[PDB]
């Protein structure tokens, strides 16, 4: 099929992913080595040039006279399964009893771990992240207090019915996975799969996710990728009529067997809403703290 | 031995005296997609040497006061030459990235600027200022073009990040007293193996002078900056007729 | 009827706590890989990548926030001038906080190995001139004159061709690891100073600007370890968020 | 020990040491990943790399 | 006095979960079982099957619901017109719903594979023509004329002793699955659309009816997969049952 | 007319190109799709009432008394299976008592 | 391993991976089923079957 | 139900109850209730020395 | 569903026991140690003083 | 923004003073004659 020499010499088709490094085994930190006096010409390690954008290669045994230090220091610390592997708060899901926020006995919360500050600034240090992770939640009285109360924990994938009552019919749960919890119990924990169309979660799309003629009426769908819509979640107080405790269920996530691509700059303004990387323009903080002067601390 | 440059990829070739070096981004040279990774049964098309050559945007003016500039990628290349053609008429695209960013200056002159390469490079803004009016910018500024768009707030990079930490990133300097040219290589970088043209933007280029350009009176005060930027190892797939958004 | 006797740990959730949890879906296969470049293993790949280090950090109106990434270098009368000092602790409130290091070492308790900050010269090509830049280790107070800090260790800078110089902080302490220092006791961590001294001069000809600019760029080795995950303390959030 | 293949890592030459219970692998401890880094793919992502004792603009 | 501590995930009762329980009755053998033509082992078995396709979804009325399932072909100008266009989203709300597919993809979330749609003609022996059944994918608006939806992928049918054709709706897509199009945020899944136009005319000699019909059957390929189970959406129950 | 279904391939219909396929099929088995609780009944045992008024309440074993459990089991005609049944008792007002 | 062969699968050629606790194996878990298909059994009911390249109604 | 947090030497320590801190992404926390049995965890040497 | 029941001795705090516990930090490797010179191994070598 | 469609070179002054611009061989034809105003135009190399 081939005759022509513009085809045979191609390097079209070539999938193999070219790389120029290679990942090493790195159990400790680096050992030391002994360092004695140079006094040459055309050696000059201390001399780079960033330019090249690439790092300095600069070690301290080519820039001070060191000693051999055997270090035995792990990293096994800084790993990913040893960063995200720590649940934090999620979520956080109200049932009053008199209200209107959620007046009726039952919630549905749209499922974004980019609404509690402390959560969102770590996954963001990171644009594509492919992880199971590993929910609990934990029902109570705003006063701290327990109760004898059962409740139904439905997750609702996109497309499934959601409820839209207490006594609704989707509650029966035939597909859509549920948990049955009493509030005297301990709190529920459930793992998840990765459960993305894609490769990979992503936390930031540069892009809009349908096609047409954008304009100002249909400018809140910059930003949204639909392969992170992984669902909804819904609460209801299990009964006909209606309760006679007031609740709150918090919502905590960890992450196991994580993977991560792509680092970024992490962000150091206050964040303002969800699924948005908008900031106060008047109110611009720096990164870090002032001086007076430079020369005086 | 490493000062001199020559960039030949299709039927266009760049010269240089001032280079660097080139910078190769996260360790990955662009490739073809293999039969694993992809899943679209089409078979696509590989137009190997009219969509992969170099393409020259615009031109930008460096002032004493200037704050900042980013281009959209393949927002810049959707209304010129065969792949912005190619690009209207398919659904899917896959390619690689070779950028150039020129600035010639004299030895009395004295600047630099960060050529960084920012992937799912999201846009955001100043939210009423006072943070409660709940905005979201517009498509002039969001898909710019090949004109680019002026940043208002470098320093948090109009998203609220720093432009500090932005070497964690592909990056080069361009320093006027070493090198007047950055040439980064970035593969395709997104969590599918095909994607559209006219819709995600995979990454952006950000160009900031970190330090301001000063010069005295007498010399050449018009000194602009050039984006020169190949694709490589295209792939497009998904047959249609012409759609320009 | 297996015979069992519950101990004290129960009923507890312990967020830091790795067990077997229930699944919800059964038989679920998650879509396959690719190849995406950038995978991040170790958050030790990322300490080593050079930031900028926002040494100036007078300026505080929002006009004049990249002035505050670069500091000057003008001509002096060769005295041996001072042009800039700043502290060497990254986990410390100043100018590591701008950094990649600074950010990281504040999810970080206690950190170990060296450092390396990496100045760069942005002026132009017929200026000449030298640089000392010392680190002064702890119990050395901010230097008065040149003449002391040479006592402490120190690079001699010549720009010319090559216009980036590092200075490796190396790692002198009494302890295998430190942690984040601060006014009061916990200044025991101190890692130290460094500064910058005029060596000779900035010279500069006819025609040519007088006043240049220097970017330091900050980093860590291959030595270096970071251990005891916490809570990042230098950023806050002010409430009603959405 | 017929379990299903049906974790976030299954498919990477990465060793784990994992505990689990149940038949779905995405349930099971996070374990010990492997102590590998690729530090020159962000530090030193250039085409022809040059020596520490070099000059890198040469 | 084994010693234990109690973890979460204890006292719940997850729907989902597969777990040893008790027995009620002690060495109960239940009836054996006999050869039963039919048996279903996988539900992948029964999405490969050629179901009608309702792509004339005009009708509403009782009297009228017949009229659904066959969309008529007639004596036109020649100039290229248009006969019918339909969505080739199976888990959206049109056609496909009243298929196996588009009933057993309601109680599954993520869909792959390739399609097929096959087209019949059930209109006289002496009656010829001609028809263009065109996919086009995703970005596509509406075709305005035929000389635009050539320009996808496309099939040139003729009619004759077989009377039927199929366009194999191929797999052309980012995602590896995708997920239930909807008006919204989700219409970026949407698989495309699929039209039929008159490429030359349907002609009919003296006796023979002027007005023909086309009953399109839609089914599923063997690279075909869904995951991710669910509840059914499109479908719902007023109370009061019994 | 035949009343079989097609067999065209898209390797006989369109330019194709290979595509290693590792997606699987274990998620639509029938121990997938029938291993998900359901609400198959529903038993009230009020104080004053007309219906269950003496403390005590039978149940006709059926489960085609919930539309969306009922609506599965009935795409096939014949079914054998073991079964796992799981009682949720409650108060009305979802409030649980010492009984 | 004495326990009752009581549940509604014995008696076929498919593959079963159960846990149990009890000499019942009808309280058995689920398990993974065999991964085995028969398309051809509804999709392709004839007495002589022909080919895809081939006329049907030759 | 209580929360018992550990805040390391650095990390933003809680001023009130519904602080920013009890969200407890890094910091170690232990949520029980007082009927159930005593909590207990393990804590490694965690000194520099 | 393992079949267990719940013996006395249970939901108690006995000070003297020892037993394994939840750890708060994960792949937490602590100091190394140097010689340090006074070992004590046993208390009995104090009272031979 | 047209012209470099076309073949091009991007050249920076120097050292080296000097660049090469090979305009190459881009022909229907093994040869091709003298082109000029009329008929003959269909013999033309291009512009440069
Ligand atoms: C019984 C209740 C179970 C609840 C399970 C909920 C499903 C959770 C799926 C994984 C969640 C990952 C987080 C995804 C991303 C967020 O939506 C971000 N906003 C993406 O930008
Ligand atoms: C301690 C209480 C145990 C309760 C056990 C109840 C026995 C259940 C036997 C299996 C039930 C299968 C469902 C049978 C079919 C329904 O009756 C349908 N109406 C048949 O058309």
């Amino acid at each position: 099929g081939d005759r022509v020499a513009d085809v045979i010499e191609s390097s079209i088709g070539d999938s193999v992913s070219r790389a120029l490094t290679q990942a090493l085994p790195a159990p400790t930190g680096q050992n030391t080595q002994v360092s004695s006096h140079r006094l040459d010409t055309g050696e000059v390690p201390a001399l780079q040039a960033a330019e090249i954008g690439a790092s300095s290669n600069t070690s301290d045994e080519s820039m001070i006279e060191t000693r051999c230090v055997l270090n035995s220091h792990s990293t096994a610390e800084t790993t990913l399964d040893s960063f995200f592997s720590r649940a934090g708060l999620v979520g956080e899901i109200d049932l009053p009893l008199e209200g209107t926020t959620n007046p009726n006995g039952y919630a549905n919360w749209d499922i974004d771990i980019t609404g509690y500050a402390q959560m969102r600034r770590k996954v963001e240090l990171f644009t594509y992240m492919r992880f199971d992770a590993e929910f609990t939640f934990v029902a109570c009285t705003p006063t701290g207090q327990v109760v004898p109360q059962l409740l139904q924990y439905m997750f609702v994938p996109p497309g499934a019915p959601k409820p839209e009552s207490r006594e609704s019919l989707a509650w029966q749960t035939a597909t859509n996975p549920s948990v049955f919890v009493k509030l005297t119990d301990p709190p529920a924990q459930v793992s998840v799969p990765f459960m993305s169309p894609a490769s990979a979660y992503q936390w930031f799309y540069d892009g809009y996710p349908t096609f047409g003629e954008h304009k100002q009426e249909k400018d809140l769908e910059y930003g949204a990728c639909p392969n992170n819509m992984m669902g909804t979640f819904s609460v209801r107080t299990v009964g006909s009529s209606k309760s006679k405790y007031p609740l709150v269920v918090r919502i905590y996530m960890r992450m196991k067997h994580v993977r991560a691509w792509i680092p970024r700059p992490m962000r150091n303004q206050n964040y303002l809403f969800k699924a948005n990387p908008n900031y106060a323009g008047n109110s611009i903080k720096p990164t870090g703290t002032s001086r007076s002067a430079i020369t005086t601390l | 031995s490493d000062r001199v440059a020559q960039l030949t990829i299709g039927n266009s070739t760049i010269t240089t005296q001032e280079a660097a070096n080139i910078i190769v981004g996260y360790g990955e040279w662009p490739s073809y997609c293999s039969d694993d990774d992809a899943t679209a049964v089409d078979k696509p098309t590989r137009p190997d040497v009219s969509v992969n050559r170099f393409y020259t945007l615009d031109t930008k003016l460096w002032e004493k006061s200037s704050k900042g500039w980013y281009w959209k990628f393949p927002d810049v290349l959707t209304e010129t030459g065969v792949f912005g053609q190619n690009a209207q008429f398919h659904y899917l695209y896959r390619s690689g990235f070779c950028i150039h960013v020129q600035c010639n200056a004299s030895k009395f002159h004295q600047g630099a600027l960060l050529v960084a390469i920012l992937p799912e490079y999201v846009i955001g803004t100043v939210a009423g200022g006072t943070g409660t009016e709940d905005s979201h910018p517009p498509y002039k500024q969001t898909q710019p073009g090949a004109d680019g768009f002026e940043l208002q707030h470098p320093y948090v990079l109009d998203a609220g990040i720093p432009i500090s930490q932005l070497t964690v990133c592909h990056h080069q300097r361009i320093n006027l007293r070493t090198n007047n040219c950055a040439t980064i290589i970035v593969p395709y970088m997104n969590t599918l193996p095909f994607d559209s043209a006219l819709n995600h933007c995979n990454f952006g280029l950000l160009v900031v002078p970190i330090s301001p350009l000063d010069f005295d009176q007498g010399a050449t005060p018009v000194i602009p900056i050039t984006i020169t930027l190949a694709p490589m190892c295209s792939e497009f797939a998904g047959l249609r007729q012409a759609v320009t958004q | 009827g297996f015979p069992t006797e519950l101990k004290p740990g129960t009923n507890q959730f312990l967020t830091t706590d790795d067990g077997v949890s229930a699944p919800i879906l059964p038989n679920f296969h998650p879509t396959p890989c690719i190849h995406i470049p950038g995978e991040v293993r170790n958050l030790l790949e990322l300490c080593q990548v050079e930031t900028i280090l926002e040494v100036n950090n007078v300026p505080t109106n929002a006009t004049s926030l990249m002035e505050r990434l670069r500091f000057p270098v003008s001509a002096q009368a060769g005295k041996g001038e001072l042009c800039a000092v700043f502290r060497a602790d990254p986990g410390r409130d100043g100018p590591w906080q701008s950094t990649m290091l600074g950010q990281l070492c504040g999810y970080y308790t206690q950190w170990s190995g060296s450092l390396e900050v990496t100045f760069m010269f942005t002026g132009s090509f017929m200026a000449t001139g030298k640089m000392l830049i010392a680190y002064t280790p702890p119990g050395g107070p901010l230097p008065k004159d040149r003449a002391t800090a040479m006592l402490g260790t120190h690079v001699i800078w010549d720009f010319g061709l090559q216009s980036s110089v590092t200075l490796v902080i190396p790692w002198i302490s009494n302890t295998h690891y430190r942690a984040h220092a601060r006014d009061g006791v916990f200044d025991y961590y101190t890692t130290g100073l460094v500064s910058i001294w005029y060596q000779t001069n900035y010279v500069v000809p006819i025609g040519a600007p007088n006043t240049a600019y220097i970017i330091a760029l900050a980093a860590a080795q291959k030595n270096f370890t970071m251990k005891l995950c916490k809570d990042t303390s230098h950023i806050l959030q002010t409430a009603s968020i959405q | 020990s017929h379990e299903n293949s049906n974790s976030a890592t299954e498919g990477s030459t990465i060793n784990y040491t994992t505990i689990n219970y149940y038949k779905d692998s995405y349930a099971a401890t996070a374990g010990k990943q492997s102590l590998k880094q690729d530090p020159d793919k962000f530090a030193n992502p250039v085409k022809d790399i040059f020596t520490e004792m070099a000059a890198p603009l040469k």
